[PDB]
């Protein structure tokens, strides 16, 4: 048995200032639309809806921006669909007293 | 881009839409292009003159 033939296949993995072309099976979670929740699309950590929206991506673009410079478009790899990033909801506690 | 000219290029504007990404992360610092020339029954054959 240690005289029969045996086939060996060695890995090496190696980090250089080039950036990473190989990487393991990425983890995806189930998307959630229309509601307040945290996702993080490889350049930020935006939270909260992800809305349909109207308005195509030319097929090499993967971020977005608006008029006052904040990042409210994103495009979802997987589906390659847009979905708009808009703030859930916030404010304060007005009273009216007799 | 069609066009129907061999000079003085057309003041139209026509922007250029990216192709594939290329991370490759190397040195560099010159540059040669690559032409194709044809060898009929006219010509010899030989790359001389
Ligand atoms: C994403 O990859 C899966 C297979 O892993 C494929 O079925 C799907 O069509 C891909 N989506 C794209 C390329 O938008
Ligand atoms: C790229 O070239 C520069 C100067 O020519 C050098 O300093 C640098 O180390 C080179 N990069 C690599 C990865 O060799």
């Amino acid at each position: 048995v240690g005289y029969q033939p045996y086939r060996v296949v060695v890995l090496s993995f190696e980090l250089l200032h080039a950036p990473a072309t190989v990487c393991g099976p990425k983890k995806s979670t189930n998307l959630v639309k229309n509601k307040c929740v945290n996702f993080n699309f490889n350049g930020l950590t935006g939270t909260g809806v992800l809305t349909e929206s109207n308005k195509k991506f030319l097929p090499f673009q993967q971020f977005g921006r608006d008029i006052a410079d904040t990042t409210d478009a994103v495009r979802d790899p997987q589906t390659l669909e847009i979905l708009d990033i808009t703030p859930c909801s916030f404010g304060g506690v007005s009273v009216i007293t007799p | 881009t069609p066009i129907n000219l061999v000079r003085d290029l057309p003041q139209g504007f026509s922007a250029l839409e990216p192709l594939v990404d290329l991370p490759i992360g190397i040195n560099i610092t010159r540059f040669q292009t690559l032409l194709a020339l044809h060898r009929s029954y006219l010509t010899p054959g030989d790359s001389s003159s």
